[PDB]
C-alpha cells in the first residue's frame, strides 16, 4: 500500500500482525487480464479406431433394479453395511 | 376510424377494445374509471398535467402497455388532438372544485370541455362522456355550477351525440363531500346553514358512478342521452352530517349559521391571502339541496343499482375514525333520517 | 479426521488465574477488538469510485442480449428456434418466414428481459453465434415495457456493442 | 428503410402501423426503434465470388467464429449458389 | 472413567457392565415371549447373545468398546434400551404374521 | 375402505354440524378483528352457501376430509394467519358478474 | 361413484364445461418411430387464444390449456376422469394392421407388383 511508515507501524501494532505482508487489497500480483490463447485437450473418446459407442455407452448399461424379494410369487444376522470405524483425532491440531 | 374487436374473457390481459382517453384521470372519479377500464383491458391514454410521480398510482391499474401517460396542456388544443387522436372514446372529467389563479371556473368548465369535445369530433372520436353536477344549471347561483351548465351546452354543441352524465354528490374512500363534513369537526364546531334543514342531499357512491360511466360507454343507447346519477336515498343535510359524525364517532357541535353573523367568518376565510378556503362556491354548494330531475335517465337505466350510503359510509369514514372509536368499540350507529 | 473445537481446560495455577481475573476486570479482549478496528481504520478503503471507476469483469460475462451480424452485414440468426427450446424461462419468442431473398430469417425475435434469467443458454446454443449476451449491464429502465425487447432493439444493441462483443468472443471462443 | 404513408419508418420485416390501427399511439411522444441497416440490401451488395471447382465450402469466415461448414454445388450456370447461413453467392467462371 | 461421552445429552455410566447385562437379559426375556419361528426372535437372540458374551468376557471398558464396535459404551446401553422397546412393541405388532394384503396389480410398476 | 373419522354418514353429519356451529359463532369475531366492512349476517350467509356447496357429497370419507379442511380454515381465521385479503377472497367483489344464460354467453365469447 | 371434485379445488366452470379427450396419440407422420404411440393421453378441450396488444404474444385464460396426462390403460384414464368429474370422450386405440411384405413380389413374372425401377 501507499501508507507511510508511521501508519504502517501503528496499524501493525494495533493488529498484532504484520498487515503489510498480507494486504486485502490487490496489487500487481493479480494475473494479467489478457492471456495467451488457450488450446484445450481432447478427451479419451477422441480416437479414430476401436471407439465404437457400444463399448462406451454408459446409459444403455443401466438396468432395472434387481428384485431381492417379492410378495407376489441358522442364518447369520446381517447389517446394511459393516459398522463405521471411529474417527481418529487429527494429528495436525487435535484441539483448537 | 379505430374499430377494435373485443377479445378474451374480459380480464386484465383481455382486449375489451375500448381505447379511451380519460381526462382528469388523476381525479377522485378518474382513479376508479381508469381502474375499471384497465380491469377490462381497455387501452387508457391518460392525459396528465402534474408530475409523473402523482400519476404513478394509476400505473398498476392496467396491464403492460394498457395505460399510456402523455402530458397535455389545458389551453393548447394540439395536446388534446394528440391525446384523442387514436381514441374511440374520450371521457371529460376536468373539474376544479375551487377556482385557481391561472384557471378560473369558466376556463375549466367551458373552454376546456368545449375544446376537448370539438377536437374529439375533429379526430373522429366515436363516443364522448361529459360530467356536470345535477345541481349545475344555467341559472344556478354558484358561478362554477353556471359555468358547468354552459360547458355542458357547448359540449353538446361540439359533440351532438355525447353522453353528458349528470351525477349528484359523490362519496367514496377519497371523497371530497363526506370527508369535508368529517373535517368540519376540526373547524371549531359544525357550521350548518339553516342547521342544514333546507338542504336535502342524495349522495351516489363513487364505484356506482364509475361503473355507470363504463356501462354507458359500453351500451349503444347511451349516446346523445343526458344521464343523471342520483343517490339511493335523500337525506337532509342535518341528517347526513349527524350520521357522518356518528360513524366517525366525533362530538357533534352543530351551530347554525346566521347570514350576517357568520358572514364575518366567511369574510375572514376569504381574507386569507390564499384561496377563500376552497372559495365560497363550495359553501354555496353546501347551501343547496340536490335538484330532482326525474326526466333524465338514472343508474338503473344503465343497469347499475345505486348502493345505499349507510352500507358504504363505514368504509368511507373509518379513516376519520380515531381512538375515539378504536379504544371504545361500543356498538355501531343508526342510519340517517331519509327525507324521501 | 475430526478436530475438537472448544474441549480445552483452563489452567488453575495462580499466574493463569491472575491473568484471567485481569482479563475480566481490565477488559483486555475488548481492547484487542478495539485495536483491530483501529488498524482497519488506518487501512486503505476498498471502495471504487463508481461510476468513474468500474468493477472488473471477464470476457465470459453475461449481460444484455445482442443479435450479431456477419461481416457482410447480414444478420447471423437463421431461425433455428434452438434458443427458444433451450430458454429455461421461455423469454425468447421467435417467428420466421422466408424473406424476399429466399433466406431463412426471423420476422419476430422478442427477448423478455423481465422473464429471462441471464442463464447464458442460447449464447452457448445458437449454432451461428447470433444472440450473444453483451458486456453491458447498466441498462435499467424507468418502465416495465422498455425491458420487453424487440428484434429491432436486439439488432440495435448488437450494432452498438459489436466492437466489444467481437473482442470478447475472440478472447473466449477457444475455451468454448 | 422506406417511410409508410402514415409517416412511420417501415421495418425490415415490413412492419408499419396502418392509419386505422390505434397502436400507433405508443409512439406519440416517443420514437419507434427501427434498425436502419437492412440485411437484404447489405447481402445483395456483396460481390459474387467466382470459384473454379464444382463444389465449394463456406464457413462464413473466421472458422469456428462463423457458421457450420456447408458444401455448395455450382453446376447450374443460370443461378449462383447461395450459402444457406452466410448468404454469400458463388458461381463457376464463364 | 471418561469425563464425558462427547455427545451432549449422553452421560457417562458409572456401572456399564451391569447395565448392559441387565438390559440384554431383559431383551432375551422379552424375546422369549415371541414365537420361536419368528425371524425377529432368532436374529435378535443371536445378536443379544453375542453382545452379552462379549460383555461378560471383557472386563475393560475400552476393550469392550473396541470389540463391540458400537461406539462408546453409553451409546451401546442406549442402543440396548432401544432394542428392548422395539421388542416390546414387536410383541404387540406381530410382524411375523403373513402379509396383510398384496398390493394392487401395478402399484409398483415404473415406468408407467 | 378405512374411515378417516366417521364410519357412517350420520357421524360425518354430526361433525359438519359442529364445524358449522364453530364458524357461525366465529363470524362476528372475524368481522370485528379483521375490521371487515361486511355485516355479520352477510358473512354467515356466505358460510351457509359454502356449506351447501359441499352438500351433494354422498360419501362419508369425503365429508370428513372437507370437515378437516374447514377446521384448518377456521383455525386460520381464528388466528390472524389469514389477512383481510384472504378473508374477503370468499366475497368475489372485484370479479365482474359472469352471465349464465346461453344468449349472453354467445354474445360475450366463444366459451361453452 | 368416487367424487374428488370438491377436494380438488378446481373452479366449477372447468369441472363442468370442459370436455377431456382420452386417446393414444397418433404417430407423427413425419417420422417412422412409434415409441410415442404406446401410452394413453388425456387432453382438455381447446379454448380461445388471443394476441397480446403490446407484443402480439398469444394470451390465454384457460388454466388447463397445457395440461396433458399419461395413462397406461384406457380404464385408468376413464377412472381418473370420473373421479375428477370431467366429461370424457374416449377414442379407441388405432393399431397398424398386419401387412404382407415380399421382396420377391417386386419381380413377379405375371403379377402387376413388378417394380419398374
Ligand atoms: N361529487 C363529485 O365528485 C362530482 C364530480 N363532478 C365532476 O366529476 C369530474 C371528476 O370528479 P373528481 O374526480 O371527483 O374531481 P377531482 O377534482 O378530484 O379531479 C378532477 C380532475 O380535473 C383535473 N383538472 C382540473 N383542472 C384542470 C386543468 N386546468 N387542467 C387539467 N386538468 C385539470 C385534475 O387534474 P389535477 O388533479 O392534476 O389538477 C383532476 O384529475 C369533474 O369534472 C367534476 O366537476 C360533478 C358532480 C359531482
Ligand atoms: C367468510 C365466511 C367463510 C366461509 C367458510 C366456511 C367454510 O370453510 S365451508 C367448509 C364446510 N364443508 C362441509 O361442511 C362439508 C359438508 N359435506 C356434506 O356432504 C354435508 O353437506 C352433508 C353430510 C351432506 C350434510 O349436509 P347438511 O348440512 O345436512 O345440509
Ligand atoms: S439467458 Fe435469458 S433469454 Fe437467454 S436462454 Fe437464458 S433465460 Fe432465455
Amino acid at each position: 500500500a501507499s501508507a507511510t511508515r508511521v501508519i504502517q507501524l501503528l496499524r501493525n501494532w494495533a493488529s498484532g500482525r504484520d498487515l503489510q505482508a498480507k494486504l486485502q487489497l490487490r496489487y500487481q500480483e493479480i494475473s494479467k487480464r489478457t492471456q495467451p490463447p488457450p488450446k484445450l485437450p481432447v478427451g479419451p473418446s477422441h480416437k479414430l479406431s476401436n471407439n465404437y459407442y457400444c463399448t462406451r455407452d454408459g446409459r444403455r448399461e443401466a438396468m432395472p433394479p434387481s428384485i431381492v424379494m417379492s410378495s407376489q410369487k441358522e442364518k447369520k444376522a446381517v447389517t446394511p453395511a459393516p459398522p463405521i470405524k471411529r474417527w481418529e483425532l487429527s494429528k495436525d491440531q487435535p484441539y483448537l | 376510424h379505430h374499430a377494435l374487436i373485443p377479445h378474451g374473457k374480459g380480464g386484465r390481459s383481455s382486449v375489451s377494445g375500448i381505447v379511451a382517453t380519460v381526462f382528469g384521470a388523476t381525479g377522485f372519479l378518474g382513479r376508479y374509471v381508469v381502474n375499471h377500464l384497465g380491469r377490462m383491458g381497455s387501452q387508457v391514454i391518460v392525459p396528465y398535467r402534474c408530475e409523473p410521480y402523482d400519476t404513478m398510482h394509476l400505473r398498476p391499474m392496467g396491464d403492460l402497455g394498457q395505460i399510456i401517460f402523455m402530458e397535455w396542456n389545458g389551453k393548447d388544443k394540439d395536446s388534446i388532438r394528440k391525446v384523442v387522436e387514436h381514441s374511440n372514446v374520450v371521457i371529460n372529467l376536468v373539474g376544479r372544485e375551487w377556482e385557481t389563479k391561472n384557471f378560473d371556473f369558466e376556463d375549466v368548465f367551458v373552454k376546456i370541455p368545449h375544446a376537448i369535445a370539438q377536437v374529439s369530433k375533429e379526430a373522429g372520436v366515436e363516443k364522448l362522456i361529459h360530467i356536470s353536477h345535477l345541481n349545475a344549471d344555467i341559472k344556478s347561483p354558484s358561478r362554477y355550477l353556471r359555468s358547468k351548465a354552459v360547458g355542458e351546452k357547448e359540449v353538446r354543441a361540439a359533440f351532438p351525440e355525447a353522453t353528458i352524465i349528470k351525477p349528484s354528490d359523490i362519496f367514496g374512500r377519497e371523497d371530497r363531500f363526506l370527508n369535508y363534513f368529517a373535517s368540519m369537526r376540526w373547524f371549531g364546531g359544525v357550521p350548518l346553514i339553516s342547521l342544514g334543514k333546507e338542504t336535502v342531499k342524495q349522495p351516489v357512491y363513487i364505484v356506482d358512478v364509475s361503473k355507470g360511466i363504463i356501462n354507458a360507454i359500453k351500451d349503444p343507447d347511451a349516446k346523445g342521452k343526458t344521464f343523471a346519477f342520483v343517490g339511493p336515498n335523500r337525506y337532509l343535510l342535518f341528517d347526513l352530517v349527524q350520521y357522518i359524525f356518528a360513524v366517525a364517532y366525533r362530538p357533534f357541535l352543530p351551530y347554525p349559521l346566521p347570514h350576517f353573523a357568520y358572514r364575518w367568518v366567511g369574510r375572514l376565510f376569504e381574507v386569507s391571502p390564499f384561496e377563500p378556503w376552497t372559495t365560497r362556491d363550495k359553501v354555496e354548494r353546501v347551501h343547496m339541496s340536490d335538484m330532482t330531475l326525474p326526466h333524465l335517465p338514472g343508474l338503473e337505466d344503465l343497469g347499475i343499482q345505486a348502493t345505499p350510503l349507510e352500507l358504504k359510509a363505514i368504509e368511507v369514514l373509518r379513516r376519520h375514525r380515531t381512538y375515539r372509536w378504536l379504544t371504545s368499540e361500543m356498538e355501531d350507529v343508526k342510519p340517517a333520517k331519509t327525507v324521501n | 479426521t475430526y478436530k475438537f473445537v472448544n474441549m480445552r481446560e483452563p489452567s488453575m495455577d495462580m499466574k493463569s488465574v491472575t491473568d484471567r481475573a485481569a482479563q475480566t476486570l481490565l477488559w483486555t479482549e475488548l481492547v484487542r477488538g478495539l485495536g483491530m478496528t483501529l488498524s482497519y481504520l488506518f487501512r486503505e478503503p476498498a471502495t471504487i469510485n463508481y461510476p468513474f471507476e468500474k468493477g472488473p469483469l471477464s470476457p465470459r460475462f453475461r449481460g444484455e442480449h445482442a443479435l450479431r451480424r456477419y461481416p457482410s452485414g447480414e444478420e447471423r440468426c437463421i431461425a433455428c428456434k434452438l434458443c427458444e427450446a433451450v430458454c429455461p424461462a421461455q423469454a425468447i419468442t421467435i417467428e420466421a418466414e422466408p424473406r424476399a431473398d429466399g433466406s431463412r430469417r426471423t420476422t419476430r425475435y422478442d427477448i423478455d428481459m423481465t422473464k429471462c434469467i441471464y442463464c447464458g443458454f442460447c449464447q452457448e446454443a445458437c449454432p451461428v453465434d447470433a444472440i450473444v449476451e453483451g458486456p453491458n449491464f447498466e441498462f435499467s429502465t424507468e418502465t416495465h415495457e422498455e425491458l420487453l425487447y424487440n428484434k429491432e432493439k436486439l439488432l440495435n444493441n448488437g450494432d452498438k456493442w459489436e466492437a466489444e462483443i467481437a473482442a470478447n468472443i475472440q478472447a473466449d471462443y477457444l475455451y468454448r | 428503410v422506406r417511410t409508410s404513408p402514415t409517416g412511420e419508418k417501415v421495418t425490415h420485416t415490413g412492419q408499419a402501423y396502418d392509419d386505422g390501427d390505434y397502436r400507433r399511439v405508443r409512439f406519440s411522444d416517443r420514437q419507434k426503434e427501427v434498425n436502419e441497416n437492412f440485411a437484404i440490401d447489405l447481402i445483395a451488395e456483396q460481390p459474387v465470388s467466382e470459384v473454379g471447382s464444382r463444389v465449394i465450402s463456406c464457413d462464413g469466415g473466421g472458422g469456428a467464429l462463423g457458421h457450420p461448414r456447408v458444401y455448395i454445388n455450382l453446376d447450374k450456370e443460370t443461378k449462383t449458389g447461395t450459402c444457406g447461413y452466410c448468404g454469400l453467392q458463388f458461381r463457376q467462371p464463364h | 472413567l471418561k469425563k464425558t461421552t462427547g455427545l451432549v445429552g449422553l452421560a457417562v455410566c458409572e456401572t456399564p457392565h451391569e447395565r448392559l447385562k441387565i438390559l440384554y437379559t431383559k431383551i432375551l426375556d422379552v424375546l422369549g415371549q415371541i414365537p420361536k419361528n419368528a425371524a425377529y426372535r432368532k436374529y435378535t437372540e443371536q445378536i443379544t447373545n453375542e453382545k452379552l458374551g462379549m460383555v461378560k468376557a471383557e472386563p475393560d471398558v475400552k476393550k469392550l468398546e473396541e470389540q463391540l464396535q458400537g461406539g462408546q459404551i453409553e451409546e451401546v446401553i442406549l442402543q440396548a434400551e432401544n432394542e428392548l422397546s422395539l421388542a416390546r412393541k414387536m410383541l404387540r405388532w406381530k410382524p411375523w404374521e403373513p402379509l396383510v394384503e398384496e398390493p394392487p396389480a401395478n402399484q409398483w410398476k415404473w415406468p408407467i | 375402505v378405512k374411515p378417516i373419522f366417521s364410519r357412517d354418514m350420520n357421524e360425518a353429519k354430526r361433525r359438519v354440524r359442529e364445524l358449522y356451529r364453530a364458524w357461525y359463532r366465529e363470524v362476528p369475531n372475524t368481522v370485528h378483528l379483521f375490521q371487515l366492512d361486511i355485516s355479520v349476517k352477510q358473512g354467515r350467509d356466505k358460510v351457509r352457501e359454502m356449506f351447501m356447496k359441499n352438500a351433494h357429497v354422498t360419501d362419508p370419507r369425503v365429508v370428513d376430509l372437507l370437515v378437516i379442511k374447514g377446521k384448518m380454515e377456521l383455525e386460520e381465521t381464528i388466528n390472524v394467519w389469514k389477512q383481510r385479503t384472504h378473508i374477503m377472497r370468499f366475497f368475489h367483489e372485484t370479479e365482474a358478474p359472469r352471465p349464465t344464460d346461453f344468449l349472453s354467453k354467445f354474445y360475450v365469447g366463444h366459451d361453452p | 361413484k368416487l367424487d374428488i371434485t370438491t377436494l380438488t379445488g378446481v373452479p366449477e366452470e372447468h369441472i363442468k364445461t370442459r370436455k377431456v379427450r382420452i386417446f393414444v396419440p397418433a404417430r407423427n407422420n413425419m417420422q417412422s418411430g412409434v415409441n410415442n404411440t404406446k401410452k394413453w393421453k388425456m387432453e382438455f378441450d381447446t379454448r380461445e387464444r388471443w394476441e397480446n396488444p403490446l407484443m402480439g404474444w398469444s394470451s390465454t385464460a384457460d388454466p388447463l390449456s397445457n395440461l396433458v396426462l399419461t395413462f397406461s390403460t384406457k380404464e385408468d384414464a376413464v377412472a381418473f376422469a370420473e373421479k375428477n368429474g370431467w366429461s370424457f370422450d374416449v377414442e379407441e386405440r388405432k393399431v397398424p394392421k398386419p401387412k404382407s411384405k415380399s421382396y420377391g413380389a417386386n419381380f413377379s413374372w405375371n403379377k402387376r407388383t413388378r417394380v419398374s425401377t
